[PDB]
């Protein structure tokens, strides 16, 4: 919240902010004084989101996604088919939203390194859910890899969360 | 806290409510049933009809109402005739056509809350003036008690009582005959926003602006379950037909559905972007069906809480809708100010 | 206190204090016209932002058709209390019953103003 001041309020605090240093000024040269000129997010409920995307095999992307997620404290985990969760304090997940859209370019090209080489590869994300959850039975951001499309629910089957997976 | 002692008159009503509302119950295990299985007919069919619904459904027409947008509609019990409020009013339209409507009416109030019909020739309507108005249709008594604008109102399942839910932490449970104020009742700390009650006629459950979804028992005036997982204030509450499952909405972009019956806790289906409006279940017979202000709106099974269809035909966001009782119909009134019915 | 209820777009005084920060920053970035009849003519050539409009004015109708412009045209519009104090976020000694945050090319206060207008939208029901 900001007040502004008109043109008469400050010509009078100019004024009078200049009066008072130069008449104490003044004095200093009579009296001879001088030479005369944490992870954030929230305990009762949990804010939570949820992306999907086509590929991830880019690994600039796969490293960003753990660091980020172990630097705000957000809980959660990912997988991915040989999805993206997220949960903390409000303000942790609009930062990792923000990264995930805007800053992170998912249809860029990257060359990958295989184990001869090096090689070219030439996707694309988008938000689901952001919503509230009576508890977060996440422990810690775990990413994973699935061979099937079940085990995959297995693994979100152990947190109850077969149904954040949409096909 | 306190019990507070008055009111031995409504005291009488708790009676007639056990009576009503302990012989529902039977009734509703055997509209459950279980024993035929015989579960090819239902994936086939119950999977069809939801498939349907979620494939096909379009617009019929718009039509307009006026120049503010529509705060609320609501269809009939025969489902032939709809209810459309604006922030400053409302005018009753012909179901299947809509078009020209039956005739317009400027109630004394601005900003209209809810619609409701009496399930058996009357409606009910809240609005921002903090007076709830007993319409008779055809072919009755204003309600006093409210400071705040009144959100939300809803007839009992019995028929005898209507239930008022305003602003300042009051939900009020009220009578249509006398007009009395059969229940004051607190516990919420801001707004309450929603009063939702469940078909057998036993339970109430309000969601409020504090995010609290709670619930509580009319006969002994107990509040019994709260309920926490809305991290903003929660807009509609929806109760299911089978009457074991609610659901809610919120600022938050997220449908809670808490089965108290089954023990299940809450399933939270992942809904809209931009908020959440009014959350509506299928009264015959399954599907939900949630208006937000993404302008979308959306189809779900009661089983799986998978998302199954979504249908885009609004230019702009959505304050609410109903679904014809059959399911054939589905009438969404658009924020800009048309009544759109999809197919 | 109680305010006319006509006063329908009402800002609580968690938005009301964003709002005014707003309006302030507006007024510096220069994407700011003040009064009801600056903020009519930003309405009628199409290049506002939203609205914000004061329930103390004493002639409550004569900034009432600024609701009427802005649902036409899909203009979010909201009220705030104090005429007076939104006269001090628009730099003004004097009260100021309406104003417009109109648009502005390449804005720093882009994400602001989106973030204002959803605000204001969700109150729209």
């Amino acid at each position: 919240l900001g007040v502004y001041l008109t043109k008469k309020e400050q010509k009078k605090l100019r004024r009078q902010t200049r009066r008072e240093a130069q008449k104490e000024l003044q004095e200093k040269v009579r009296l001879g004084l001088m030479p005369p000129p944490l992870k954030e997010d929230i305990s009762q409920g949990v804010h939570i989101s949820v992306y999907r995307v086509r590929n991830l095999s880019n690994p600039a992307k796969k490293f960003k996604i753990e660091a980020n997620a172990g630097q705000l404290y957000l809980t959660g985990v990912v997988v991915l088919h040989k999805v993206v969760v997220v949960e903390g304090g409000p303000k942790a997940q609009k930062k990792f939203k923000r990264l995930m859209l805007h800053r992170i370019k998912w249809d860029e090209q990257t060359s990958n390194t295989k184990g001869d080489d090096d090689e070219e590869s030439d996707n694309k994300c988008v938000l689901v859910w952001e919503g509230t959850a009576k508890d977060r039975s996440f422990g810690e951001m775990k990413f994973k890899q699935c061979p099937t499309e079940n085990m995959a629910r297995e693994h979100f089957k152990k947190h109850g969360a077969e149904h954040y997976w949409d096909l | 806290t306190w019990y507070h002692e008055g009111p031995n008159s409504l005291k009488v009503a708790r009676l007639w409510i056990a009576n009503y509302s302990l012989p529902r119950a039977m009734k509703r295990l055997e509209e459950a049933r279980l024993h035929k299985e015989i579960p090819e007919t239902t994936r086939t069919s119950q999977m069809q009809e939801l498939h349907k619904s979620l494939r096909s459904l379009n617009n019929f027409c718009s039509q307009i109402g006026d120049d503010r947008p529509i705060s609320y509609c609501h269809f009939s019990p025969n489902s032939k005739m709809l209810a459309t409020a604006c922030w400053s009013g409302l005018c009753k339209l012909w179901s299947v056509p809509d078009c020209n409507l039956l005739h317009t009416l400027r109630g004394h109030n601005t900003n209209v809350g809810a619609i409701v019909f009496h399930p058996k020739v009357n409606l009910a309507s809240c609005a921002a003036d903090g007076s709830v108005k007993l319409w008779s249709l055809d072919s009755v008594a204003d309600i006093e008690g409210h400071t705040v604008r009144v959100a939300r109102v809803m007839w009992h399942p019995s028929g005898r009582f209507l239930g008022t839910t305003c602003y300042d932490r009051s939900w009020r449970l009220w009578d249509l005959e006398a007009q009395e104020e059969i229940l004051h009742q607190e516990g919420h700390s801001m707004g309450v926003y929603d009063i939702a009650f469940h078909q057998d006629g036993s339970l109430a459950g309000t969601g409020g602006l504090d995010a609290f979804g709670r619930v509580w028992d009319l006969r002994t005036g107990r509040c019994i379950m709260f309920l926490e997982g809305h991290l903003k204030e929660i807009y509609g509450i929806n109760f299911s037909p089978n009457g074991y499952h609610i659901a809610t909405g919120s600022g938050d972009n997220t449908c809670k559905v808490w089965d108290l019956r089954q023990r299940r806790c809450v399933y939270t289906i992942p809904a809209h972007q931009n908020l959440v409006t009014g959350v509506k279940f299928e009264p015959i017979h399954n599907f939900l069906l949630t208006g937000a202000y993404d302008n979308t709106a959306k189809i779900w099974t009661h089983p799986g809480w998978s998302p199954l269809k979504t249908l885009a035909g609004h230019e702009g966001k959505v304050m609410g809708l109903d679904i014809s009782s059959d399911g054939q119909l589905i009438a969404t009134c658009s924020y800009d100010r048309t009544f759109k019915l999809w197919m | 206190a109680d305010v006319n209820p006509k006063a329908y777009p009402l800002a609580d005084a968690h938005l009301t204090k964003k709002l005014l920060d707003l309006v302030q920053q507006s007024c510096n970035y220069k994407q700011l016209r003040k009064g009801a009849n600056e903020a009519t003519k930003t309405l009628n050539r199409g290049i506002s932002e939203f609205i914000v409009m004061a329930a103390d004015a004493e002639p409550l109708e004569i900034i009432l058709h600024l609701p009427l412009l802005c649902e036409d045209k899909n203009v979010p519009y909201v009220f705030v209390r104090s005429k007076q104090a939104l006269g001090r976020a628009c730099g003004v000694s004097r009260p100021v019953i309406a104003c417009s945050v109109t648009i502005k090319e390449g804005s720093q206060l882009k994400q602001q103003i989106q973030s204002i207008q959803q605000s204001i939208e969700r109150l729209l029901v």
